[PDB]
Parts: C-alpha cells; structure tokens; sequence
C-alpha cells in the first residue's frame, strides 16, 4: 500500500537503491541490501535480516524492496504526533477538557448517519467528563 | 587481404597514425558492379576511429594505408569483408565488397 | 523509369515490388527499414518525390516508401499519445495564455510555445561498413529541412496547378498529383518539424482567407476528389487536436497561481480560525470541516463557483479569477459574415461538402461528421482531454520522459505477432518502468496512460496464441502478471480498475496453475491481487464469478492433470496441484482484513457443499477415508520415492505428497475462515449458525485433532556436525498444521477445560517439546 | 470499525500542505466535473436546420437528380452501417453522438392556451418531419434489429431517437416502421426486442443488501446514485415507451403484428414478453417490500429505489393498457392466458400492506 | 437438442445411426429431415395427427427405419420399406388409436403448428414411442421404447429454402465425388478404363454450378441485396464446410495430382477424360478458393492442409490456383499464418524465380507480412 508512504520520502528510498543501480537485481544481495539501511540510519538485528528477506535469492528487485520495507517503516509516528495532541484544541490554559469541544469529533467521516456519537460516551468507562487527549483514541483498541 | 589502386593521388606524407578519427567519404559496389553502400548518397562524411573494430577489416586496413586528400579504391575479400554469413538483406555470402574511398581529413 | 508509362506489365510488377518494400518494414522493423537504404537510396528517394512524368502508381508507391521506411515509426509514437497531456509544471508553462493579446483573436493553430512533453525523435545513420549492432534501433536518417523545403515548395506548384484545371496533373490524375503529396505533408505535420515560419506559409496554402495573419483560393476551395478530401479531413482534425492542446495547456498555466491562491487562502482561513477559536465553539465544528475533509472533497467544495448556491468558503477576489478565466476558455472554445476561426471555417467546409455532392465513401462521410460534430461540441473535446491531462514538476521532466519512452516501446508491440525478439524487448520495458520511480510516485498519471490495460491486451493476445495448443511463452505471462500484481498494489484505485477485468481473468486461469515455481505470476494471482484485502471490492464480488472457480475446483478434483501425468507422475483421479490455487483465491475472496465476508462465505460454503468433489477425494463421504486418514497416507506417499516423483529443484520435481497436504491444508483453511464471526454467533443469527453447523458437521472434531497429534521431522546431526535437515517443501510442514489450528478455534472452538487440556496434551506441547529443543547453535 | 476512525484524521494533511503539483492535479479533476462537465449549450435544433438544408442544389447546373442533404447521407450512413451484417453490434461515436443529436432537436423542451399547446404540436410534427422524412425512421429500426438483443449505449441512444420521433402518437411514423417491418419480413427486430426484454434489469435485494452494509461500515460509495440495483431503469422506461408509442391512437395494426407477425417465417409474442418482464418486476418488488416490513422507516436509499422500481411497472402497465385499449381481442385474450394474473394478484397485496 | 446422425467420421456404418445433439447442429445440413407423406398425390398438404409419413435424412438420402431387434438406423432407399418406415405424429401419450380415416383431396386442415404444436414420433406399426436412451458433445441415444418417459415431446422448425437446397446439393456433389474419387482409385489399381465408369461430363457441369452457387456479389448491386447475397454466401459456406465438403476437394485435387501431365492422364483414362484434366483441376482449384474466400473458420480449418497445398505450387498446372488458395487463406486467418514458415517462404520466392515476374507472388508475400493490421517480424 503506497498510502502509508509519501513522495517525498519515497525518493530517498530510490537513491539509495540506486547507490547499487545496474538494473536493481545485480550487485543487491543480502549483505548488500543490508548496507542501504546504514545510508537511513535504522540499526536492524541480524535476525531482522533474513527474517525479512525470506518472507518475499539474494537478489531483492525493486519492487520487492519497496513491499518489503513499507510495512516496517510505519514506525516511530507518535513522534510527531505527540506535538498534535495539545495544538488542535483547548489551548486556554486551564487543562480542563470541555464536551463541547468534542462535538468535532462525531463527523462521519463517509457515513453521514448520526446517533452513533452517543454511543461514543457509552463505550467511554467512567473509571477514574474528563478525557485526555492522547487517551481518548487509545484504550478502546488493543 | 585489399590491395588498392590509388584514383587521384593524396599528399603521401600523412597517413591515419593510432587513436585518430579518420573521416572518409566512400562508395561501396558489389563484384558485378552493383552499389549498396555511399556515404555520398547521404551527404555525409563517414567518421570512424582507426584500429577500433569499428568498420570492417578490409575497409580498416584500405583506409590505414590511405594517405590524407587521396582518393583510392578498395577491395575487400568476403575473409575481410562480412564473411561467409554476409549482412542480412543488403550482402549476399561471400561477395567481395569494392569500395571508392576518399580521405578528406584526420581527426 | 519514365519508360513504364507505356510499358503497363513492368509497371504493375514494380508498383507491387514497391508496396512489398513498405510491407516488409511494416510497422517499425528498423532492421528491414535499413537494408531497403541499400536498395533505395536518398537520391532516388528525392528524385522519385521530385519528378513531374513519373507514372502516378509509381509516385504513390515511393511517397509511401519513403514515409515508411523514414517517417513512419515516429509519426505513429506521436499519434499514440497525440491524446495524452504531460505538462510539466516549469517558469516556460506558466507563461502561457489562450490568447496572444488582450484582443482575445485566435492565434494560428501550431505556432506558440507547446510544453507538453513530447516523444524524442532520434534516428540512425545508414552505413553497411560498421560492424556496430546499435544501428537497428531508431528509423533511419532523411533530410528534414530539404524534405520540408521540397514538400512547400510542390505544395504550392500543386495548389497553382489545380486551380488553372490543367489536363496534365502530376501522375495523370489529380488522385495521383494530391493525395501521395497532401500524405506526406500530413505526416509531416504530424512529426511536428514544421515549426513558426513554414506553418504560417502552409497554413495559408490550407486556407488564404482564413488564417490571414493580422482571387487566391487555398486546397479546401478547389473541387478536390474525395481521397483528397479525407485527407484534408484528417488535416483539419489534427489542426483542431492542436488547439486542444493549446487550451489544455493553458489551463494548466492558470491553475498554477489559481492553485497557489487558494492554498494561501486555505492557510490563511485555517490560521485564522485556529487563533480565533475561543471567540466561538459553535463556528468552529462547522469550519473545520474542511480541514478534516479528505484533499479531493476539499476542492471539490471549494469549486462551488459557479450557481447561486455559493456555500464555497472561498473569497470574492479569487471566486472572480476562476470566473474571468472560465469565460474566456468558452470564448476560446466557441461557446458564446467572415468565418475568421478554424471552427467556423470546418463548420462551413463539411457542409458545403456535403451539400455539393452525393459522398460515395462511407470513410469520408464518417470523417466529415466525425469534425462537423467536434466543431459543434467544443466543450466535448476537454471533458475527454482533462481526465488525461497530468502535471510534474520540473525534477520529474526526464525520468517522466523514460517511463513514457518505455511505454510507448510497451505500446508499439500492441501491433506485432509476439516472438522471442520481441519477449525480451517487453521483459526489458517492464523491469525498467518498475524501476521508474514515477510508476510509484504517480499511480494515477499511470492509470491515465492505461498501462495495466495495454499489458492486459498484450497477455491476451499472448494467451489467444498458445491456449489451446499448450502455453507459449510462459515468460512473458510471467512478468505481465507480476506487473499487473505490482500495479495492484501500488495504490487502492489501482485494484479497483484492475478488479473490473476479473471476468477474463477468471475465464483463464488455469493458465500455469500446475507450471512449478510459476507463483505470483498467474492470471489467478492477479485476480486474488485485484481483491486482496479490499473490504469494497471483495463485497463488489457477484456470484457468477464464484461459481467459475467452484467449477474449476470441481474439475480439478475430479479430472487428474494432463501435463503431470506425461511427465509421469503417479495417475491418481484428481489435481491436488491446481486444486490448492483456486482455494487461495476463494480464501482471498472470503476472508479480508481479519474479518469474514459474510455475504460471500456463505455462498462459497454454499457452493462447495452443491457440489462434493471440491472437497477432495477422501472428503466425498462414499468410501472416503476422512482427513487424519487422507493426510496420513499422503506423509508415507512424500516418503515413498516412486509415489512422490516423476518416476523417471521443485522447479523440476513435483512432490506429490507435499502437493496432496497442502490442498487439504487449504481446503480447511478456507473453510474455517468462512466461518462466521462469533458475534453474529453470539446474537443467534439463524443463518450463521447452520453455517458454523455445516462447517462442523463437514470435518470431524477428532480428524482436527489427530491431524495436529501428527509428529514433525527434527534436523539432525551427522558424523561430521553438518546440519542434515529434510527440504521443507517434501515433507509434512508446520505451515500445514496452522490451518487445523484456525479452523479448531472458528467453527468448533475451545470451551471446555477437559477438551483444552486434552488438545494441548496430545498435540500442542509434542511440538513447543520439538520446538524448544531446537534452540541449539547450530539448530538455530 | 477503529482502522476509519483514526488513521483519517491524524494521517490527512490539509490541501495547503501538499505539494503544488499534487493540488493542481486534484484541481484540474476537480474544475473538470464542477464547470466543464456542468456546462450546457443548445446546439442541436440549429445544426439539424442547417444539415437539413439543400445548399444550392437547385441553383447548382447538376442536370441530374435530387441531391439528398447532408441530413439524409449522414442517416443513410448510419443505416447502412446497421444493414451490413456483423457478428455484433459495433460500439459507434458517431451514431451515439448523432442519434442524441437529432433525439434532442425533436423536443426543444402556467397553463399555455390552446393556440400555443397546436403551436408546440406543429412544430413537434414539422421537427419529426425533418428526420422521419430522411429515413430515419427505417433506421432506428434497423439498428435495434442489429442490436440483437444485446443491452448498450448503441440501443439505449436508438430507443430515445425513436421516442423522439414517435412521440405524440406520429401516425405518420408509426406508418413509415410497419410498412417497413412487414416489406422487410424483418424477424431480427422482434427477436431482438425479445432478447432486451430478457436483459431487461430487475430489483436486486442481494446488490442492496451488499450496497447498504458496504455504505453503513463505512466503506466509501464508489458511485454516486449507487446504480447497481435496477441496472438500467431508464433504458427498460424507454424500452417500453418506444412500444407503447408504436400502438399509441388505438393503432389496431400494431396492435395486431407485435402479437402475431403473419408475413414472418417465425413470430415472437411481445404481448406475452411484455406481460412476463411485468411478472419478473412485481416479484422483485414484492420482495424488495418483504425486506423493508419488518423495519420501522424506509430510508432514502430504499425509498428511491422503490420509487425507480415504481416508475417502471407504472410504464410497463401503461404499455399493457395500449396493448388493448380499443378493441383488440386478439391482445386481450393473449393477456387472459398468460401470466397476467399472477402479477395482479401480487401487486393487490403489496397495494394492500404498503398503503 | 435436435435429432441428427453421426458427424463425418468417415463411416456410413456409424452415420446410420441417430441420436440427439445440442450446440451448432441446429444450424447444420445434418440436423435436417425431410417428411414424405406415403401418397403421391397431394403429397403436399397439410400434415395431420395419424397420418403416417417417412423421415428422410437430407444429406445422407436415408430414411429413418425400425430394425429387427427394436434400433433406429438409417438405410438406404432400395431397402426403405413401408414396414420398416413409417412415423406418425400424435398430440398425446394416449393409447386411444387414431383409427382409419379417409383421405382427402386437397390442402387439408391446419392441424400440426410449427413450434407451437408438441409432437410425439411413434411407429406405425409396432406402436412404440421415440424416447432417448438417457444415459451416455451430448450423443443422447435415441432408442425405441413400450411407452418412452415423460419429456418426449418434439417441436418442428422449418427449415429456410436456401438452407435445404444446400443441405440437397451437398448430398449431390459428395455422391458425385464418390464416384469420382472411387473411379481415380480403380485406375491407380489398374482397372480396365473401359470397364470402370469415371464422370467427367458430371463432374465438369458440377464443377461449374458449384462455381455459380459460390459467387461473390457484384459491385453494382444494392447495399441490402448485396448484404443479403453474401449471407447466403456465408451460410453457403459454412454448411459445405460442416459436411467435411473441403477436404473432399482436396481429396479430389491429390488423387488427380498423381498423374504429371493431361497425355500422363490420358495413358491410364480415356481421352474424353483427357482433354477435360486441366479444366477440372483448375474448377476444383476454383471451388477451393471460393469455399473458403471471406470465411475465417473456412480458412482457419485450412491450416492443417496448407502445408500441403505449397507442396504443389511449382507445378505448372496447378500454380495459378493454389497462389489464389493460399492468398484467399492468409489475407483471412492469422491462425493459419503462424504455418508458413522458411521452408514455404522459400518455396514462394522460388516460384518467382522458376516462373517470371508475377505480381501475385509479390501480393502473397504482402500478406505475409501484415496481417489485419499485425505485422509478422519474422
């Protein structure tokens, strides 16, 4: 899926890959692939090697490495998340979360039918009106 | 394998020394008098770097022993001049290639 | 040569002998088009085009040779994308306006400033003293400026002649004077070398009043012949493709700062609201709507300019730029005594035609109307030419103009039978568009362009040669399908345009379902890709497609496998090779992002039990042994070498064991993933539960259990201390049992604490006990 | 589910911060189908005016014949393309275009006076005139013999031309197309008008089912009117406009070929296909009633499609009713002894419950 | 379903015999049968229930029949007897007799529709109805039995004209080929030419009306009769093509190919058959190209057999015709242009060489090249 990357980083994946060029299938093999990821900078495991490269030879082609490092790179993304939890609302200072300021929330976002949104309170526990802003979209999964 | 009749003299002093593109500007007639190659029919000085395998052997040594501004004619045997294959559509197998070459300059 | 105008017999022979030199460098056979140099010099190739007593068959047999062995494989790389617009997005676009002036008067069709990228034009230079093999790529070399020079210069004696109505055309006939001539102008034109100058004067040739730029009658007021008339007609409809590229150029060059306005006024607006909010809560649930709509829905309402219903968020200042800009792309486009337009000018050309005389060529006719309406429907030809239009920038010029070479060489195969030459070509076109980054970058620029279509019609036509008669060349179904796999899953859209040729692909899919190390690249293959994890399109799936590979299933454990049993393995009464492919794809289809399609397991399920014989032969019930017992036999037949092989890697060697328990590792998996998931279980949909019932009742409890009491085969070591482990792919796998687990757990499930403790006892701690003693060195 | 809810908003990026080209590319989509596509130009009726003129023809020193007009060679075209034998019915532009074309210059479209309503009806005349009088009326015909009982756009723009040329009851065409068939002997038309009766859509409650749980999980509406229940609606309505204009005004002649053809080698009862697609439908829509009464409300996506349902059971019982109407015992007994009851009697208990 | 015979297997013994067959047969010479009613004077009126009648299968001339031991089997005219031939067609299963009733003189009363009417075939005489085997294209037996099963209603649909004078003019020119190739047969084992009987007079008129029926609509005819003469030239084509009529030709074309020259003809034959040698190879060569020009399945079906058809181009007797076949079969099939390969190429260029400067030869190397548009780089 080319939905969890983007176009700009998705060049640097390019010549990085191009370091080797010759058609992408010569000159890349396990050690070889293994050195691209030392141009990014992640510090993958022994183990996190062949693991991988045995789930799609020694030569990885192209399509192959993109496939491949897709789905392990969509990481570290609270990082900058962290900045977006206090900048989208309630910025008076008080730290006391308002329900009005909720109502943002509920808009179907493809499904335009309502009543849902009081059910957002149901399965909210009232374990200690108040919820916080990363915690609100955090305990009802996993 | 070519000998050469010269048609119109050259200098005779300069002759293509190694690594030095030779410009010639050649006709190319089968054995029964037919053409099937000229650089003037396409207005065009034909460039070639000398000693690089990049004409054939006849044509290569003909214009080797060539000397600058002379016109010469070259015959190429099939050995020197594509072989017993021939060039698909154009040489039939074992012709022997005639060829009115003229140097016009070394470069 | 001017001998044959009374010597008929050797005329017609070597008017022939010239359409068997165009044909057999017919349709970009560089190599052929070289050695006709040979046989058809410039020289002859300019007095031929030249000389005024050639006979006309003659004359019409070298304009046609001389195009097609010169300038025929380049014209027809610009006609295919002649309906494609790639602009780049550089300072050179941004210049560009509909009109010249503030005098909003149509300029002269062709001359101004085009940025749309192009196909290169490169040609070899014919010579038989190199030895180089890089000669036979591109056509060979003319002289396009002498050739332009001579083409005006005829076109205007030509022009001068007829119109005097002179008894000695040039060829006997005017047919034979214009059509050849007007051809050659036209391709010409097409390849583009005209450029400012030779335009304006041509342009003045075609009509004098006309194109005027600010007594003497153009060709379109000479009483020509009909072929000289389509001719004409094709002319004018490649004039009026150029202002449509104008107009679709020049839009672009607005929407670039139209583009930057809007962005800055979005930001503004966000900003702010985002400074301003704690003035009203209430305002800002209903502004910031937009900023959480999707980019597409963004602009979709902010382009509610138009009407009076004006709910766009956008201000007056820029609503009143985008309506200016509007209003004059209508005026361009002619949607409000001297015609003063090409539109005008076609409108009344076609007519007086058509109205001058009875047309007896129904091409003739068609292309007159096919232009009468294109005039009348202005706004028709960017409603068609918009959808294809895409922008770049500037970084992406070159490596847009590889990817576009390498589809265009994809394309150009679309008219030759496939061979060998050609197989490595389109191998290469391929690899190379999958390392262009832009066929990542820009899957929609990629949909635009059709690629998947063009690859789609070129395995056709592939499979069409060879279907019946054994598979020729399996390489090229190969990459095309790894292609079409790859293009699936560059983007979401890319699978849905890709799902609509599901239909064909299920018609052939068995095309290399029993061909070894032939996975990922089967029509099968692209037809799981087209709906793997898709919730929409798996719930887009109809019946009719379903029971296509139920059928083939069926087929498959009924009837055995040809090409196996020549190869000579064991002939035992069904095809547990193909068998396990159509229960992937079926696996595929049922279950998609962890969760069961219940709209499609229950027909599967349905489907499976109508007909018994999928199920394979020891689950028929009639002398079937069941599941513990059929996979029980099958680990002494992958152990039996005469059962197992050919009988005289897995490339080569089919393991008929391993095949055997990997289709009643499918076959369970499938059915346990159709089982329903346990809320609707829980809530006691009716429908639900005869589904788990049935599953249940299909396979024993004690056939699952047994099944995973089944012992595995350890490494072991030698004399030596080298690691002497059996293939994986010959004997009873791990991967094999992970089915019985998820069937276990989603139709029958685990409830009881003495079933627990029985399952874990008998099957689960003999293999953590196998698992844990291989944390060895060497048996890591 | 939690996969929609929460990967949109964090992972969505403002239209400000993409990139230029990426915005303009949405943009030229965008303005696309907002202006370009939402821009409309009457061009028809002027055009057919000036293709239905003879240029100076008369004027011209031809010695010879009437020329035929631009009009009549472009209709001659397209009925020659449609008399040549094909294994199918090619996709054809040009026909798709022009058969709209000419539809659209027939109509030109609080109470209006009686000298305006005679107005609007010669002119009505005179604009059908302008085509039926080119042979236009042999055309249509000879295209939805072609068609050979395939569903397409070919047929869909052929079936419009002739309600539009066949609109108001035209005696005149409705003359032109039975001399037609019956001098032709043409059983391909039947045939094909058999075959699309057979193609014809019904109410499809396994595609709403699946539309409506595709919609209520979430999973964005691909289409926009969501036009896989009851396929092709407009094209059944038109279907079965165009045969009740051919029998509009009590035509006992019609009337009395689409039942019986007597010229013809074989013969295809339309009045009984007719009466079975009205089976086919009252079944769906009974069903399609059997789904929603348990349920409270009928929402909107239901509501419309009872509603395209509705219209085209109402025009397949008014192309019934002008089957018979008249006397016409030959159509009324046909009627008696089919299946006709049984959608009476099921559309009696839908009208029953649902009103 | 429609009751035919055996394809062209090769066999009469296995083509006598009847079942039931789907799919393209409906549309087939061999699905054909001809109701002769037992009268000869108005023989043409309208068929009644009871009334007995014999079923004649079109292109093989023999009449269903009932055998000894209870089989429907085709036999030949000589031995169609009353007895053994005669059907009626009855509304219903009832075992009510439909008794004597006398004949009358006329058209008679529409009794039996066409289609509409359901019809039950039973014997005349044993009184048993036609009903299927039911058990193993489809090849669905049809058997005689005491009172059959409850689907054994028959409709009838009437054959158009064009397609029975078809379906009657094959049968014609195989009986006549028959002969033909029987008579080529007994002189290649040296029969007496007096003693054997060759027809060349027939064959030749044949060979000519053949010609005629497979003529191309001229260009000065109407668009809709000229759409019309080249569907029955179609349909023309397609039913000689389903009763294996092509490869009787060329059966016809290899057994006349033996001889080298008209005298080498006439040694063995006649003269009267020797003067008429190159007339009937040049009509067969004619009829060939004729049979198959503008067909895609005709010249599809010829792809196997090209390879022999090249095998004669440089005869001089044959080189004009077989140019003509083999430009009529590849400016149609590109199935059949995937055969030619260096072998034929250079047979065709050849012919060039041995025979002069013929444009045909540069028009046939044309089509090799680009066909419908598709250019063959090899």
């Amino acid at each position: 899926m080319a939905d969890q990357l983007t176009e700009e980083q998705i060049a640097e994946f390019k010549e990085a890959f191009s370091l080797f060029d010759k058609d992408g299938d010569g000159t890349i093999t396990t050690k070889e692939l293994g050195t691209v990821m030392r141009s990014l900078g992640q510090n993958p495991t022994e183990a996190e090697l062949q693991d991988m490269i045995n789930e799609v030879n020694g030569t990885i082609d192209f399509p192959e490495f993109l496939t491949m490092m897709a789905r392990k790179m969509k990481d570290t993304d609270s990082e900058e998340e962290i900045r977006e939890a206090f900048r989208v609302f309630d910025k008076d200072g008080n730290g006391y979360i308002s329900a009005a300021e909720l109502r943002h929330v509920m808009t179907n976002l493809g499904e335009k039918l309502t009543d849902e949104e009081v059910d957002e309170m149901i399965r909210e526990a009232d374990i200690d009106g108040q919820v916080n802003y990363e915690e609100f979209v955090q305990m009802m999964t996993a | 394998g070519v000998e050469i009749e010269t048609i119109s003299p050259g200098d005779g002093r300069t002759f293509p020394k190694k690594g030095q593109t030779c410009v010639v500007h050649y006709t190319g007639m089968l054995q029964n008098g037919k053409k099937f190659d000229s650089s003037r029919d396409r207005n065009k000085p034909f460039k070639f770097r000398i000693g690089k395998q990049e004409v054939i052997k006849g044509f290569e040594e003909g214009a080797a022993q060539m000397s600058l501004g002379q016109r010469a004619k070259l015959t190429c045997t099939p050995d020197v001049a594509y072989g017993a294959t021939g060039h698909p559509g154009v040489i039939p197998p074992n012709a022997t290639l005639i060829f009115d070459v003229e140097l016009l300059n070394l470069e | 040569i001017l001998e044959l105008t009374e010597q008929e017999e050797l005329l017609k022979f070597h008017y022939h002998t010239l359409r068997l030199y165009s044909a057999v460098c017919a349709l970009g056979n560089h190599r052929v088009a070289h050695a006709l140099c040979s046989h058809v010099d410039e020289p002859q190739l300019l007095y031929a085009i030249e000389n005024k007593y050639m006979p006309g068959l003659l004359r019409a047999g070298y304009y046609d040779l001389l195009i097609d062995i010169h300038l025929s494989s380049y014209a027809t790389a610009r006609l295919m994308m002649n309906n494609e617009y790639i602009v780049p997005m550089t300072e050179e676009t941004k210049s560009i306006t509909l009109f010249p002036d503030e005098n909003k008067k149509h300029g002269l069709p062709g001359i101004g400033l085009s940025t749309s990228l192009r196909p290169r034009m490169q040609f070899s230079s014919p010579s038989f003293v190199s030895i180089s093999n890089e000669c036979y790529q591109y056509s060979p070399e003319f002289p396009l400026d002498i050739l332009k020079s001579k083409t005006i210069q005829m076109l205007t004696e030509a022009v001068k002649e007829g119109s005097l109505h002179a008894r000695d055309p040039v060829g006997g006939t005017t047919e034979f004077l214009f059509v050849p001539l007007i051809k050659l102008f036209y391709t010409l034109l097409i390849m583009g070398i005209f450029h400012n100058e030779d335009l304006k004067h041509i342009l003045q040739l075609i009509e004098p009043s006309v194109f005027k730029e600010a007594p003497k009658e153009g060709l379109l007021q000479m009483k020509l012949p009909e072929p000289v008339k389509l001719q004409m007609c094709l002319l004018l409809q490649y004039l009026c493709d150029c202002q449509v590229r104008h107009r679709i150029e020049a839009i672009v060059a607005f929407s670039d700062d139209f583009v930057a306005k809007l962005q800055d006024n979005q930001r503004f607006r966000y900003n702010e609201v985002m400074q301003a909010l704690n003035m009203s809560a209430a305002l800002t649930a209903r502004k910031t709507k937009e900023f959480r709509s999707p980019p597409q829905e963004q602009i979709n309402m902010l382009l509610n300019f138009k009407d009076d219903k004006s709910e766009c968020p956008c201000p007056e200042e820029i609503r009143d730029q985008l309506l200016d800009f509007h209003e004059d792309l209508m005026t361009h486009c002619g949607i409000e005594k001297k015609s003063s337009t090409l539109q005008q000018l076609i409108s009344e050309t076609m007519v007086r035609w058509a109205q001058e005389s009875v047309i007896e060529d129904p091409e003739l006719v068609r292309a007159m109307f096919v232009l009468l309406h294109r005039q009348y429907d202005g706004i028709g030809g960017l409603v068609r030419a918009l959808p294809k239009t895409y922008t770049i920038n500037g970084v992406s010029v070159e490596d847009t103009i590889n990817l576009l070479a390498s589809l265009g060489q994809i394309r150009s195969l679309l008219s030759v039978r496939m061979g060998k030459e050609e197989e490595k070509l389109m191998i290469r076109g391929l690899g190379d568009i999958m390392n262009n980054k832009v066929f990542y970058q820009h899957p929609n620029l990629m949909r635009a362009l059709g690629m998947h279509e063009t690859v789609m019609e070129v395995m056709v036509n592939v499979l069409g040669g060879g279907e019946s008669k054994e598979i020729t060349f399996p390489k090229m179904v190969a990459n095309c399908c790894r292609f079409l796999c790859y293009f699936c899953r560059i983007s979401r859209q890319n699978q849905k345009a890709m799902f609509d040729h599901l239909s064909y692909l299920l018609e052939n899919s068995s095309v290399g379902l029993a061909s070894p190390a032939m996975r990922g690249s089967t029509p099968l293959d692209v037809a799981a890709a087209s709906v793997m994890d898709n919730n929409e399109l798996a719930l887009a799936l109809r019946e009719p497609d379903l029971e296509k590979v139920v059928r083939y299933l069926a087929g498959c454990g009924l009837q055995s496998c040809q090409m196996l049993v020549s190869k000579g393995y064991p002939d035992i009464g069904w095809n547990p090779v193909e068998g396990e492919r159509y229960l992937d794809f079926l696996r595929f289809a049922v279950f998609c992002n962890g969760e069961s399609v219940e709209e499609n397991a229950n027909v599967v399920v349905r489907l499976l039990i109508r007909r018994p014989e999928c199920f394979g032969p020891a689950l028929r019930g009639e002398g079937g042994n069941g599941l513990l017992a059929a996979m029980e036999e099958a680990i002494k037949i992958a152990e039996d070498p005469s059962r197992d092989g050919p009988s005289p890697e897995e490339d080569d060697t089919i393991h008929m064991g391993n095949a055997i328990m990997t289709f009643y590792s499918a076959l369970i998996d499938l059915l346990g993933r159709c089982a329903p998931e346990m809320h609707l279980i829980h809530a006691g949909k009716g429908e639900a539960i005869r589904i788990r019932s049935i599953l249940r009742s299909l396979i024993p409890l004690g056939d699952l259990v047994g099944v995973i009491s089944i012992a595995f085969q350890m490494p072991t070591i030698a004399k030596d201390g080298n690691v002497v482990e059996p293939d994986m792919s010959a004997g009873f796998c791990p991967d094999h049992k992970a089915a019985m687990v998820l069937f276990l757990d989603r139709v029958y499930g685990i409830e009881v604490q003495d079933f627990l403790l029985h399952l874990l006892e008998v099957g689960f701690l003999p293999d953590l006990r196998a698992a844990a003693s291989l944390d060895t060195a060497a048996l890591s | 589910q939690r996969k929609r809810a929460v990967v949109a908003c964090f992972r969505m990026a403002p239209l400000y911060n993409l990139p230029r080209h990426r915005a303009v590319n949405l943009f030229l989509q965008g303005y696309e189908k907002s202006w370009i596509e939402t821009e409309e130009h009457y061009f028809e009726d002027k055009l057919i005016e000036d293709l239905a003129k003879p240029g100076a023809e008369p004027p011209e020193e031809d010695e010879g014949t009437k020329r035929v007009d631009p009009l009549h060679q472009l209709i001659l075209l397209f009925s020659r393309t449609a008399l040549t034998e094909k294994c199918k019915l090619e996709e054809d532009f040009l026909y798709m275009a022009y058969a709209d074309i000419m539809a659209k210059s027939c109509h030109d479209e609080e109470v209006k006076s009686f000298e305006e309503k005679e107005m609007e009806k010669q002119k009505l005349l005179y604009q059908q005139a302008r085509l039926h009088d080119r042979g236009a009326a042999e055309m249509v015909l000879q295209t939805i013999s072609a068609s050979k009982g395939e569903t397409g756009p070919m047929v869909a723009a052929t079936l419009k031309l002739g309600i539009a040329i066949l609109n108001g009851g035209n005696s005149t065409v409705q003359q032109k197309m039975l001399d037609y068939l019956k001098e032709k002997k043409d059983v391909g038309f039947f045939q094909s008008l058999a075959g699309l009766m057979q193609s014809c859509s019904v109410l499809d409650l396994n595609a709403f089912e699946r539309q409506n749980k595709a919609e209520g999980l979430g999973m964005v509406t691909e289409e926009g009117s969501g036009e896989k229940v009851l396929q092709d609606d407009e094209f059944t309505c038109d279907l079965f406009r165009f045969l009740q204009l051919l029998c509009e005004g009590h035509n006992s002649d019609f009337q009395n070929y689409l039942r019986t053809q007597t010229g013809n080698n074989t013969t295809v009862n339309i009045i009984i296909s007719t009466v079975d697609y009205l089976l086919r439908v009252q079944e769906s829509i009974s069903d399609f009633y059997w789904y929603y009464s348990g349920k409270d409300v009928i929402d909107e996506q239901g509501q419309r499609n009872f509603s395209k349902a509705i219209q085209v059971a109402k025009q397949v019982f008014n192309t019934l009713t002008e089957y018979i109407q008249g006397p016409c015992t030959g159509n009324q007994q046909s009627l008696a002894h089919s299946r006709l009851w049984d959608a009476v009697v099921g559309f009696l208990h839908v009208f029953a419950h649902m009103q | 379903e429609c009751l035919t015979v055996p394809s062209g297997e090769h066999g009469e013994e296995q083509r006598r015999t009847v079942h039931y067959e789907g799919g393209a047969v409906s549309v087939h010479a061999r699905s054909l049968w001809r109701l002769e009613t037992l009268r000869v004077a108005w023989s043409g009126s309208h068929i009644r229930w009871g009334q007995p009648f014999r079923l004649r299968h079109v292109t093989t001339g023999k009449y269903l029949s009932l055998m000894e031991d209870k089989n429907l089997l085709l036999m030949d005219k000589e031995k169609a007897d009353v007895k053994s031939t005669a059907f009626t067609f009855r509304s219903s299963k009832e075992k009510l007799d439909v008794g004597v009733r006398k004949e009358v003189d006329g058209m008679g009363t529409s009794e039996i529709k066409y289609g509409d009417s359901v019809c039950y075939i039973q014997h005349v005489d044993t009184g048993l109805w036609l009903t299927y085997q039911s058990v193993d294209s489809i090849q669905r037996k049809a058997i005689m039995h005491h009172e059959g099963h409850m689907d054994d209603g028959i409709s009838l649909s009437r054959s158009q004209h064009e397609e029975s004078r078809t379906a009657r003019v094959i049968r014609s020119t195989v009986f006549l080929f028959n002969r033909f190739i029987r008579g080529l047969d007994a002189l290649s084992k040296k029969a007496k030419a007096s003693t054997v009987d060759l027809p060349i007079e027939s064959v030749s008129l044949s060979l000519q009306d053949l010609i005629g029926y497979f003529h191309p609509p001229d260009e000065h005819l109407e668009h809709e009769d000229k759409q019309n003469r080249l569907r029955a030239l179609k349909n023309r084509q397609n039913l000689f093509q389903e009763e294996g009529m092509i490869n009787l030709v060329l059966e016809c074309i290899d057994r006349l190919h033996v001889y080298s020259s008209a005298a080498h003809f006439a040694d063995v034959a006649g003269r009267e058959a020797g003067e008429s040698w190159k007339s009937i190879l040049n009509s067969l060569y004619e009829l060939l190209a004729a049979l198959i020009r503008g067909n895609r399945k005709n010249c599809a079906q010829f792809s196997g057999s090209l390879d022999w058809l090249i095998s004669r181009l440089e005869r001089l007797e044959a080189s004009s015709g077989i140019l003509e076949v083999l430009h009529c079969v590849l400016v149609e099939s590109p199935e059949a242009l995937n055969i030619i390969k260096e072998g034929h190429i250079k047979s065709i260029i050849s012919l060039l060489d041995k025979h002069g400067r013929n444009h045909k030869v540069l028009d046939v190397l044309c089509s090799l090249c680009v066909c419908h548009g598709v250019a063959v780089r090899s």
